[PDB]
């Protein structure tokens, strides 16, 4: 179909598979710093998925370079993913407003 | 890195009684800790994991409990096979790390 | 089935460097880690390193002096840790475990044991061990087997080939100028015997070595 | 090319050089506070970019009235500049499906 | 401020011993614990920053492990070049805070 709804469903796509690869390079760039709690799969998937929606826990987080940058990747995709539903829903709006002034 | 303490270090049950292994951290770690049998001469083998956690393949009357800084691994009812050295083992910090172990003695 | 294999034992020279291997079977995941632990005699386990295979990762234990090195190769399943410049402080059993990256050993291999000494390796003399003709008989009979002279450790016995398991007891060899020795004893019913043969098998990794010994009356 | 495409570059732009700026100066007001953790550039820049992001991990955060200031710059800046890509993939939806219906 | 407690503040080993210095914070500080290494007369030294990061030109027989309260800070083999007074510096929280400091003594 239209643009945004194609955009929406791959950013969706896309968010998932960088939540799992974020996930998995998480737990990679963490083990191995004393003191780490980003080291086992399961909650590191959570911890991604917490990232990517900005809920704010504070449960855990990386303190390795690269588990920061792990962060800033799985951070922007979700901001950007949620961004993007916003617009395409925008757009929906939009278009049907025009209908409703049939024009 | 996390301390893991078990004391006492050796625990005397008789036959049938209900024995409680102690294990405390040295700062709180949810339930990640996973407890493991080693019988003369075997090498280890998981009993709990995630401080409360049935293994398949486990006698029912195996057990944890626990949370934060103190967890207990029990047995229902002692026997023979179960008399061993029962180690602790924390995976909420980098580097896991393993308590000194009890031996279970009849 | 066994689901991680290593060699039962190594010897090495102080200051020489072994190689123990870890080979590995059932499910194989990416997320997959392979660690080692290290127990000395009586002494509790001391985790020693992990590696990621799928990607050749490695950390290490630092609060120990550093001695280790791993490596996996993927092909064959395989995780190698290589121990360098070892001395008495380094001889123990060394485990490897399989953790799917959710922080706990699923499981464990049955442990390489590593003696760190000049000495010579020795294969172990095998001695029937069978009553005398004056002592009496209950409704139970008590045979055994003398290993001795053995270097280095360990030495598993079995008694039938695994067959008898009840009735067993294998005692702790004990250190007598370079050289180990110990004695396994198995009881069965007084009748069973000797209509029923009663062997002892006893493996000495360190030398290759897989030796019978039937127990027959004197 | 298009202002919306323009924009959300500049925006970039800029939020990384706030980013910085917002590090620097964060360490500035901050050292001199007893009890302060904002006080080394490394982990100001991650304060930064956490803060830009609202992620809320909550590991670090600044205790001083110029800190907390810099951290209301530096927020602004990071929804304003999330905000400008957001408004500006809307624009190109909308403007692709002004074209999908061939008008 | 963050205390930095050093003890034993006089260590005995023999040549060609491992030894170990211990460093215990008031409060957890990540791993942003530093040592310093000072000789008869001479200014400080650092040997080892953010609790176990090697510096340029500093033997590998020194390392640094640990992280929250508990850091130490260990020596392979000791020799005569390191005899000397031993110092761990914390930059987790203002203002930076030294350790009282322990001699290594052969
Ligand atoms: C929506 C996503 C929510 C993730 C919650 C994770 C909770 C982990 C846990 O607290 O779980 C607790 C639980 C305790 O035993 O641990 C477990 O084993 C559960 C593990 C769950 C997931 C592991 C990652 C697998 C991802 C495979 C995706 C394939 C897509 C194609
Ligand atoms: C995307 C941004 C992610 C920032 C992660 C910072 C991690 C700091 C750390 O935990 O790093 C850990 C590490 C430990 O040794 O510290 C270090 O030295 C690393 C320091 C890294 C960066 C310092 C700021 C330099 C900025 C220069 C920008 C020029 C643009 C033009
Ligand atoms: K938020
Ligand atoms: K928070
Ligand atoms: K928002």
């Amino acid at each position: 179909s239209a643009l945004h709804w194609r955009a929406a469903g791959a950013a969706t796509v896309l968010l998932v598979i960088v939540l799992l690869a974020g996930s998995y390079l998480a737990v990679l760039a963490e083990r191995g710093a004393p003191g780490a709690q980003l080291i086992t799969y399961p909650r590191a998937l959570w911890w991604s998925v917490e990232t990517a929606t900005t809920v704010g826990y504070g449960d855990l987080y990386p303190v390795t370079l690269w588990g920061r940058c792990v962060a800033v990747v799985v951070v922007v995709a979700g901001i950007t993913s949620f961004g993007l539903v916003t617009a395409a829903l925008a757009t929906w709006f939009v278009g049907r407003e025009q209908e409703r002034r049939g024009h | 890195d996390i301390l893991l303490t078990q004391s006492p270090a050796i625990l005397s049950v008789s036959p049938g009684e209900r024995v409680s292994f102690s294990c405390r951290a040295s700062q709180s770690i949810g339930t990640d800790i996973h407890w493991y049998q080693q019988r003369t001469n075997g090498s280890p083998r998981l009993l709990i994991k995630y401080a409360s956690e049935s293994i398949s393949g486990i006698p029912s009357r195996f057990s944890g409990s626990g949370s934060g800084t103190d967890f207990t691994l029990s047995i229902n009812s002692v026997e023979s096979e179960d008399i061993a050295n029962y180690y602790c083992q924390q995976s909420n910090r980098w580097p896991f790390t393993f308590g000194s172990g009890t031996k279970l003695e009849i | 089935q066994v689901q991680l294999q290593q060699p039962g034992a190594e010897l090495v020279k102080p200051g020489a460097s072994v190689k123990l291997s870890c080979k590995a079977s059932g499910y194989t995941f990416t997320s997959d880690w392979i660690h080692w632990v290290k127990q000395r005699p009586g002494h509790g386990l001391e985790w020693i390193g992990e590696i990621i295979p799928s990607y050749g990762r490695a950390n290490y234990n630092e609060k120990i002096q550093k001695k280790a090195t791993l490596t996996a190769d993927k092909s064959s399943s395989t995780a190698f840790m290589q121990l360098s410049s070892l001395t008495s402080e380094d001889s123990a059993v060394y485990y490897c475990a399989r953790e799917r990256g959710d922080g706990y050993f699923a499981v464990w291999g049955a442990g390489t044991t590593v003696t760190v000494s000049s000495a010579k390796t020795t294969p172990p003399s095998v001695y029937p061990l069978a009553p005398g003709s004056a002592a009496q008989t209950n409704s139970m009979v008590t045979l055994g087997c003398l290993v001795k002279g053995y270097f280095p450790e360990p030495v598993t016995v079995t008694w039938n080939s695994g067959s008898l398991s009840s009735g067993v007891h294998t005692f702790p060899a004990v250190l007598q100028s370079d050289l180990y020795t110990l004695s396994s004893s198995v009881t069965v019913p007084s009748s069973s015997w000797p209509s029923e043969t009663v062997t002892c098998n006893v493996a000495h990794p360190a030398s290759s070595t897989k030796v019978d010994k039937k127990i027959v009356p004197r």
